[PDB]
RNA sequence: CCUAUGCAGCUUUAGGGCAGGUUAUUAUUCAAUAAACUACCUUUUUUCUGGGACGGACGCUCUUAUUAAAGAAACAAGAGUGAGCAAUGGUUUUUACUAAUUAUAAAAAAGAAAAGCUUAACUGCAAUACAAACAAUUAAAGCAGGGGCAUUGUCGGCAAUAAUGCAUUGAAGAAAUA
């Protein structure tokens, strides 16, 4: 990775931003929820939950 | 409450702007009742300009 | 200055005790404060070899005592507990049954004890109460492990206390000088090789003599813990001192007062002295032992579970909860337990008549699962008494039963 | 909401009770700092309903 | 005293003293005094626990 | 980033999504007080010593200097 | 312990003398309350480290021995010093500390004397009273 | 002799340090701090070049030869520059005027000067191209907002071609969190 003594990688400004922490979270799409409900995964008759 | 006081400085001074707009317009206006080089007929209505205008703004300041 | 400075002072802390590891004594404190802490065997013959001419009778008598915990058990008879640490009567392990001392350690112990007991003699007659205690309590150590066969000193030692009536402990006597005199002499009379017939004579008559004019017609019990109790009931069991009660109710009456203090591995003991002595009146001190298990669980041994159960078929005294809490436990430990002491247990659990579901289980799953099975005479009918008066039925208890005979039959001494 | 205790509890219930332990508690309330992100407090075993 | 680094001490007077004070009060006397003058002549002992409660 | 550029930091294991790293502190319910360390500012300035700094920046590297005695 | 070490070695060349020759002096002296303590350097230019040894300042007085009814020279720290006047006295330290805490020949030589006399004396004195 | 990721010893008013002595200040009955003097420890002391040293040079524009597309090198040649302007910027009107720049055949519906009003020397974005190893550098139709002069055109600084400096570190105004 050495350019020769340019170092041109490092003449870039630095960002310091913090994202945000619901990217930790597991994301489901609601199509891919009722895909489940059709095939006959889960019961939709009854309140769902995480479990 | 840092919002209600810095929103109430704004608006006290939007409402003063407009004198403050009239007075600098004003100073910068050549008022031909105090020129005396019109009587000597000699000196440009520019350098007239300047010679009354930079007086006025600099006792000003 | 240019380039700006920090200072930082840092401070190096040191324990506040010294250890006497390398350098050598040059006073009376000194010498036995070295002696006192030595750690290793190899320490201690140094201090003699070198200082020998600067010793006292109190030199003597700290080495003595000192040595018994010098000499280590091997490290294939022990088992390390999980995340136990040293504390009040808890150790970080538990002992394998006649465990036995270290291959290496034996001739340096045997060679400095002979050293010192030829020295010893001449200060025989300025011993106190305090130091003949701790003396005999150190050769029953000694005697436990095989380092020594009998006490040279034993019949001064005896002679000194009987004395003018007890006279030396009327003045200067305290509650571990009864637990150390009863339990040593305990440990000579029974551990290792049995005994000789003069010297059994002579321990049980001075233990009597001892016990009814000190404890009981002097109330000295007073200075007792429950510690303290239960060590001399536990010496009295192992000598049969079964003629007199009226200590025993005594002893028995401190350990209740006390028992919070005791731990599975006192209670047990208790148990079993008591199961030896026949004395199974006091349901109301079995009741109040059985309710220390509850809590101090996981500091519970196969040993410990062994002599409950034993001890509860012997005295007859039938607590499901306790019974509950050493079958889970042992069904657990089976893999500790010896062929010949998971059959006593097995009997223990049918003498009581009680039927416990996840130890037979337990049992009977792994005695399947052996291919090639050899049970021996010696235990074949204990396990098949068990299985009888438990009340195991057909379920898989016949099959079990089955394996055993067969096994049995094929050898047929 | 849910803590780190609770959604334990939520997923999986047999861990505690084939030890015969006591389900997780549930929260009381969450921080002010998170208010517009919650509507209710979750609980341990979730009531069902029919739908 | 606390403070004071070794060099103030509380001192329990035995006898009367011409300035430092009467016998049974309790007061702050200079180190070097004490150690020179008050307690080898036996006038004084230190303010420990066990000599004020003896002797204060 | 230009091609050439990119496939190195690529074939040397580069994948960052964001700027910076998420902190599991800030998501509601999991915040453990024994855990806390306040917010430092990044650090932007390379470690270019020839002697103990990266070795991406250097072209080769140089003998350690002497300790003081 | 294992940390004491690390810092030990790390001792100037020179300062690593003069800390062995600070310790020799514990058996002829009264350690009392004697610490160690390391001074460390460090610069905002560079990442540069300095250790070196910081000296104990050892004071001759004579303290008031009533037992023995003499003033015994001794050479104290400061801080041992202000610890014997707090407790009570040089006979107070000696009866009151164990000879394991002691950590010196002179003193433990000083504190071997003065309890063998006062034992000698009280039994004297209980014996007449 | 020259060339090195060079090595070593020695010297000093080359940089940094205090770790012995002296000296200064302070404190306890052989101690702590140091822009000083001596001793000691550690570190630095470019490249190009008709060999090296000595001398000279290193950014950015214009012009000359290698023809009339572009491009093109040498310690080749001839000249500039590290700014200035609150108007010498923006925009309307008039006419006996058509210059000047470091240098130069720019320019007539264009400029310069004179007279009047002004701050676009703006906020948020941008198709498509010139150039170019990359970094950056250059031109720009058009859309929304608030304005200037005109009255439906122009204004995102100055005839054009030079008047410059990455990242890091530091500082200021405002706003959002915690
Ligand atoms: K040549
Ligand atoms: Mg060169
Ligand atoms: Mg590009
Ligand atoms: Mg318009
Ligand atoms: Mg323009």
């Amino acid at each position: 990775l050495y350019d020769g003594g340019q170092l041109g990688l490092v003449k870039f400004p630095v960002t310091r931003q913090i994202p945000s922490y619901e990217v930790l979270y597991n994301q489901l799409g609601v199509s891919k929820l009722v895909e489940f409900i059709q095939l006959g995964l889960l019961d939709h008759t009854k309140t769902i939950t995480m479990k | 409450e840092k919002r209600t006081k810095r929103a109430k400085e704004i608006n006290d001074a939007l409402a003063k702007m407009p004198q403050l707009i009239a007075d600098y317009k004003a100073a910068r206006k050549i008022d031909w009742a105090e020129v005396s080089i019109i009587d000597k007929l000699t000196l440009s209505k520019k350098q007239i300009r300047e010679k009354y205008v930079k007086r006025r703004l600099m006792k000003q300041n | 200055y240019r380039n700006k400075v920090t200072i930082e002072y840092i401070k190096l802390k040191e324990p506040e005790n010294d250890d006497y590891a390398t350098r050598d004594p040059t006073n009376y404190a000194q010498l036995l404060g070295a002696i006192s802490i030595s750690r290793h065997l190899d320490r201690t013959t140094y201090l003699y070899e070198t200082f020998k001419d600067k010793f006292d009778t109190i030199h003597y008598v700290t080495a003595l005592t000192k040595l018994p915990g010098l000499v280590h058990y091997r490290g294939a008879d022990l088992v390390m507990r999980d995340g136990v640490q040293w504390s009040e009567g808890v150790k970080p392990f538990w002992q394998k049954p006649n465990a036995q001392p270290r291959k290496h350690l034996l001739p340096k112990a045997q060679g400095l004890l002979s050293k010192l007991e030829e020295q010893f003699p001449p200060h025989l007659n300025n011993l106190f109460p305090r130091q003949t205690a701790n003396l005999i309590w150190a050769y029953g150590q000694l005697k436990r492990k095989q380092v020594v066969a009998a006490c040279p000193f034993l019949g001064d030692f005896l002679l000194s206390l009987r004395r003018d009536n007890f006279l030396a402990l009327d003045k200067h006597a305290t509650g571990a000088d009864y637990a150390q005199i009863v339990k040593g002499l305990a440990n000579l009379q029974t551990a290792g090789s049995p005994a000789d017939e003069d010297t059994r004579a002579l321990i049980e008559d001075f233990v009597d003599q001892l016990t009814q004019e000190m404890l009981l017609r002097r109330g000295h019990a007073r200075l007792l813990d429950a510690r303290e109790a239960q060590s001399i009931l536990w010496g009295l069991g192992k000598l049969n001192r079964r003629k007199n009660t009226a200590i025993i109710d005594v002893l028995c009456d401190v350990v209740l007062a006390g028992v919070n203090s005791l731990t599975p591995t006192a209670l047990a003991g208790a148990f079993s002295a008591l199961a030896k002595l026949g004395h199974s009146s006091r349901t109301d001190v079995f009741e109040a032992m059985a309710k220390g298990y509850h809590l101090q669980t996981t500091l519970m041994s196969p040993q410990d579970v062994s002599l409950t159960v034993c001890a509860c078929a012997d005295l007859g005294f039938r607590d499901d909860n306790l019974l509950k809490i050493c079958g889970l436990k042992a069904a657990d430990m089976l893999g500790e337990f010896s062929n010949a002491s998971l059959a006593w247990l097995m009997a223990g659990f049918g003498r009581l008549g009680y039927n416990h579901e996840a130890f037979f289980s337990a049992v009977n799953k792994s005695v399947l699962a052996e291919p090639v099975v050899e049970v021996e005479p010696g235990f074949a009918w204990r396990v098949l008494s068990a299985y009888a008066g438990s009340g195991r039925k057909d379920s898989e208890s016949l099959k079990v039963c089955g394996r055993i005979t067969e096994a049995f039959l094929a050898k047929l001494y | 909401y849910y803590t780190k205790d609770g959604l334990e509890g939520l997923l999986f219930p047999k861990r505690f009770t084939d030890k015969n332990l006591p389900l997780p508690r549930p929260a009381v309330a969450w921080h002010p700092k998170f208010d517009g992100k919650f509507d209710a407090v979750g609980q341990i075993p979730p009531v069902y309903e029919a739908v | 005293v606390e403070e004071s680094n070794g060099k103030l001490v509380k001192i329990v007077l035995l006898d009367d003293v011409d300035r430092v004070g009467q016998q049974g009060q309790t007061v702050v006397v200079k180190a070097g005094l004490m150690r020179h003058l008050l307690f080898p002549e036996g006038k004084a002992l230190y303010a420990t626990p066990e000599n004020e409660a003896k002797y204060s | 980033l230009h091609k050439a550029y990119a496939k190195k930091l690529l074939k040397l294991g580069f994948k960052r999504r964001f700027w910076t790293d998420p902190d599991p502190q800030m998501v509601p319910g999991f915040f453990d007080p024994s855990k806390y360390k306040p917010r430092e500012r990044l650090n932007g300035k390379p470690n270019l010593r020839p002697d103990i700094g990266c070795p991406a920046l250097r072209q080769s590297q140089r003998p350690l200097k002497k300790l003081p005695r | 312990q294992q940390k004491n070490v690390e810092i030990a070695r790390k001792l100037l060349p020179l300062a690593k003398k003069q800390l062995k020759g600070l310790l020799d002096r514990q058996d002829n002296v009264l350690w009392g309350k004697t610490d160690i303590v390391i001074r460390k350097r460090t610069f905002k230019k560079n990442d540069e480290e300095l250790y070196s040894l910081v000296q104990v300042q050892w004071l001759d007085v004579k303290l008031w021995s009533n037992i023995l009814q003499e003033r015994v020279p001794l050479t104290l720290s400061q801080e041992t010093l202000t610890h014997i006047e707090s407790i009570g006295g040089l006979d107070d330290y000696l009866l009151k500390t164990p000879d394991s805490q002691m950590k010196s020949n002179f003193s433990s030589d000083l504190r071997w004397r003065v309890v063998c006399e006062a034992m000698k004396q009280g039994e004297a004195e209980s014996k007449q009273k």
